[PDB]
């Protein structure tokens, strides 16, 4: 088969920047190359086919390039000036023989530092009837993605009983959000009083703590 | 108005057969081949094979020992069967419009179905618990409040979350699901709103876990 190798694995650029992504076929594929954009949770959307022809609806900032020869193996996708909605993974695909895709390039947007807004949520009474308590710490609309979130219960540092999830980069403001979820037994939750999440992030001059006291108005 | 819609069971035990169907609207199947393509975290996008309106097929040799495809032109539908699944077959499966008869080299994919998530696992289907993430003063900021819903202990993926039956979309963040130590998924969906509205606006998270046919409408109130 004919194999496709894409470069780079990941690319970070700011809004307005020029972007180039490349693809190499293991042997000549002439102009039989397509480029796709994929957003998380969605099907790929074709951008370019026949190596340089834009598909309907595709904005003019996208273009495709190669040497114009039947022996071609090397292809480039260019975004002339990056827009916030361009955050996505991009794939090449040949159709010179059995279709094969490249491994993808994840395009991330660089933007100005934004500190998280931090919120904390106690477990619901409904959940406590089941024997478990989840405490949730939300870090909303921040940049860059790296953040540290530490849990304390009656000011004792917790380890091993929390999990994090981070959203896809937002296609309008290029920020991330993050949840940290602390799981306790009902007994452990009822026995302690103060629940705190401590957040460290580039945009915060010092770490922020959000806390609540079990059973407070 | 040309569109592909697909469906089929998304939880399989190892050694079972995957079966998916795709339906085409706005045109007939004539004039193109129709493909199945899957995406897995470890192997990326993989083309499985293709079929035309007469039922002629061509399969990726890596799947030829296990795959079948059929077409029902009276319904403008086509189908995929993959036998003897293993964990390597977990992934998102898409149908797509492929090459046009009028152009020999045209096997790119201009129209795609929405995808079906397929999970190969020994674990059983389980619907979610849905709990409020209640707004409080420990969840407010300069006139903005956050609230949400915790969607916990379900299997397999996916779940969908809407707010106020779809009327509320601004400021919503639904987190990617994470497998808990239990082996069940959990996620939260949150939204920021004017703290001025907690007084008077109803906030309902509408959770649909189609794998278990579970639906929950959870009202999220200040405590």
């Amino acid at each position: 088969d004919i194999q496709m190798t894409q470069s780079p694995s990941t690319l970070s650029a700011s809004v307005g920047d020029r972007v180039d992504i490349t693809c190499r076929a293991s042997q000549s594929i002439s102009r039989w190359l397509a480029w796709y954009q994929q957003k998380p949770g969605k099907a790929p959307k074709v951008l370019i086919y026949e190596a340089s022809l834009l598909a309907n609806g595709v904005p003019s900032r996208f273009s495709g390039h190669f040497n114009g020869r039947e022996s071609a193996t090397d292809f480039t996708l260019t975004i002339s000036s990056l827009q916030p909605d361009d955050v996505a993974t991009y794939y090449c695909q040949h159709y010179m023989a059995d279709p094969r895709f490249g491994q993808g390039t994840k395009l991330e947007i660089k933007r100005t530092v934004a500190a998280p807004s931090v919120f904390i949520f106690p477990p619901s009474d409904e959940q406590l009837k089941s024997g478990t308590a989840s405490v949730v710490c939300l870090l909303n609309n921040f940049y860059p993605r790296e953040a540290k979130v530490q849990w304390k219960v009656d000011n004792a540092l917790q380890s091993g009983n929390s999990q994090e999830s981070v959203t896809e980069q937002d296609s309008k403001d290029s920020t991330y959000s993050l949840s940290s979820t602390l799981t306790l037994s009902k007994a452990d939750y009822e026995k302690h009083k103060v629940y705190a999440c401590e957040v460290t992030h580039q945009g915060l001059s010092s770490p922020v703590t959000k806390s609540f006291n079990r059973g407070e108005c | 108005q040309v569109q592909l819609q697909q469906w089929g069971a998304g939880l399989l035990k190892p050694s079972e057969t995957l079966s998916l169907t795709c339906a085409l609207y706005g045109r007939s199947l004539n004039g193109n081949y129709w493909s199945w393509i899957r995406q897995s975290p470890g192997k990326g996008l993989e083309w499985i094979g293709e079929i035309n309106h007469s039922g002629s097929t061509y399969f990726n040799p890596s799947f030829k020992s296990r795959v079948a495809m059929s077409v029902d032109t009276s319904k403008s539908q086509f189908s995929l069967k993959l036998n003897s699944v293993t964990a390597a077959d977990t992934g998102i499966y898409f149908c797509a419009r492929g090459k046009r008869y009028s152009a020999s080299y045209s096997n790119y994919f201009g129209v795609w179905g929405q995808g079906t998530q397929v999970t190969v696992s020994s674990a059983s289907t389980k619907g979610p618990s849905v709990f409020p993430l209640a707004p409080s003063s420990k969840s407010t900021s300069g006139g903005t409040a956050a609230l949400g819903c915790l969607v916990k202990d379900y299997f397999p993926e996916p779940v969908t979350v809407s707010w106020n039956s779809g009327a509320l979309t601004s400021g919503v963040h639904t987190f990617p699901a994470v497998l808990q130590s239990s082996g069940l998924y959990s996620l939260s969906s949150v939204v920021t709103v004017p703290s001025s509205s907690l007084g008077t606006q109803t906030y309902i998270c509408n959770v649909n876990h189609k794998p278990s046919n579970t639906k929950v409408d959870k009202k999220v109130e200040p405590k």
